[PDB]
């Protein structure tokens, strides 16, 4: 069922010069990202930090401070290039975790190995009062 | 036999979280299929806050307006 | 976490997923509409609440619904 | 006014008449030759296509970009068939890209 790649590290990283958008103390304590990609050709394209940096042909690592930093830099992968690819959250333990695409497919497009989180049948006027819920630890969306 | 008010009929709004609620609209298609529980297409005469003029509706929702 | 929730009027449009900045929503299959399609939340720990998915529903009154809730290094989007 | 439409499908390619004032959705809804929407409000991508010939009045257009209406794409529900037109149906990914 979609056995996710693994991080394959030795892999290089783009030519860029250096900034003070990179990693911070955070990345060092707590946690921080790695995105990965294909590159048919060397080429520029803007950082999601700070300026330019020039991706080497073939595949490409990029180790970023969050999970939004990751998905713009895939968008704009994704739709002005045409290229395929993947981010993973990295602990300070030494721990990888496949992110995106969760389960090979994008979320955009239904796939039939899925299950349905936070789904309420009904219609949102149909909510109770808060009065029906006072005193219990529950929301009324909870429902 | 088809399901739910004719085509291009006048009904009222019943939803109260609906923004044409106790407004009227004109039907334009009634899914038949069943499973399907808000069959009721209408559309309006004015745009909402989203800028949007047509909406799907329950058959119990609707009620024919003369 | 914020809470971000599913109501059963959705019409299965995928607007909302399109629109997610942290990639929180994704579609399943369903039964109850012409798409046979309907958006679910799973990933609700990297969701930021910045409300870009309800800006992209149709429905009246909407189908997803972000209850800001207990904040995180995450949700507040911390990059330090 | 009621100028004739061609759409290729799947199914194949079938004609019906039907007045300029109306939007193409609803006019292959009277015959009954089903095509694929989710939304019928013009905010989505499910009732996407593109022209063979003619073009399609896309005045009360929205949710596209300042392109899809100069290289072809159409959404079937908002649209007004102003000449004789020959379109596509089950357009929505080529359009995804
Ligand atoms: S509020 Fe923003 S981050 Fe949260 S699910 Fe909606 S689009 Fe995604
Ligand atoms: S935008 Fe609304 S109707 Fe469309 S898929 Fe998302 S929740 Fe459903
Ligand atoms: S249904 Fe999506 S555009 Fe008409």
């Amino acid at each position: 069922g979609f056995t996710p790649p693994e991080l394959d590290p030795n892999t290089p990283s783009p030519i860029f010069g250096g900034s003070t958008g990179g990693l911070l103390r955070k990345a060092q304590v707590e946690e921080f990202y790695v995105i990965t990609w294909e590159s048919p050709k060397e080429q520029i394209f803007e950082m999601p930090t700070g300026g330019a940096a020039i991706m080497r042909e073939g595949p490409n690592l990029l180790k970023l401070a969050r999970k939004e930093q990751c998905l713009a830099l895939g968008t704009r992968l994704r739709s002005k290039y045409k290229i395929k690819y993947q981010f993973y959250r990295v602990f300070p333990s030494g721990e990888v975790q496949y992110l995106h695409p969760k389960d090979g497919v994008y979320p955009e497009k239904v796939n039939p190995g899925r299950q349905g989180v936070g789904v309420n049948f009904r219609s949102i006027g149909k909510n109770v009062s808060p009065i029906e819920v006072k005193f219990t630890g529950k929301q009324p969306y909870d429902l | 036999p088809p399901i739910g008010p004719k085509r291009g009929a006048k009904v009222k709004i019943l939803r109260q979280e609906s923004y044409w609620y106790k407004g009227t609209g004109s039907v334009v298609a009634v899914d038949q299929d069943p499973n399907t529980r808000y069959p009721v297409v209408v559309r309006f005469n004015k745009v909402n806050y989203a800028n949007v003029s047509t909406n799907n509706y329950a058959l119990d929702e609707v009620e024919e307006v003369k | 976490s914020h809470s971000v929730k599913i109501y059963d009027t959705c019409i299965g449009c995928t607007q909302c997923v399109r629109a997610c900045p942290t990639d929180v929503l994704e579609m399943i299959p369903w039964g109850g509409c012409k798409a046979k399609q309907i958006a679910s939340a799973p990933r609700t720990e990297d969701c930021v609440g910045c409300k870009r998915c309800e800006s992209a529903c149709p429905t009246d009154f909407l189908s997803v619904r972000v209850y800001l809730w207990h904040e995180t290094t995450r949700s507040m989007g911390l990059a330090y | 006014a009621s100028y004739k439409v061609k759409l290729v499908t799947p199914d194949g390619t079938q004609e019906f008449e039907c007045p300029s004032d109306v939007y193409i959705l609803d006019h292959a809804e009277e015959v009954g030759i089903d095509l694929p929407y989710s939304c019928r409000a013009g905010s989505c991508s499910s009732c996407a296509g593109k022209v063979v010939g003619g073009e399609v009045d896309q005045s009360d257009g929205s949710f596209l970009d300042d392109e899809q209406i100069e290289a072809g794409f159409v959404l079937t529900c908002v649209a007004y068939p102003t000449s004789d037109v020959v379109i596509e149906t089950h357009k929505e990914e080529d359009l995804t890209a």
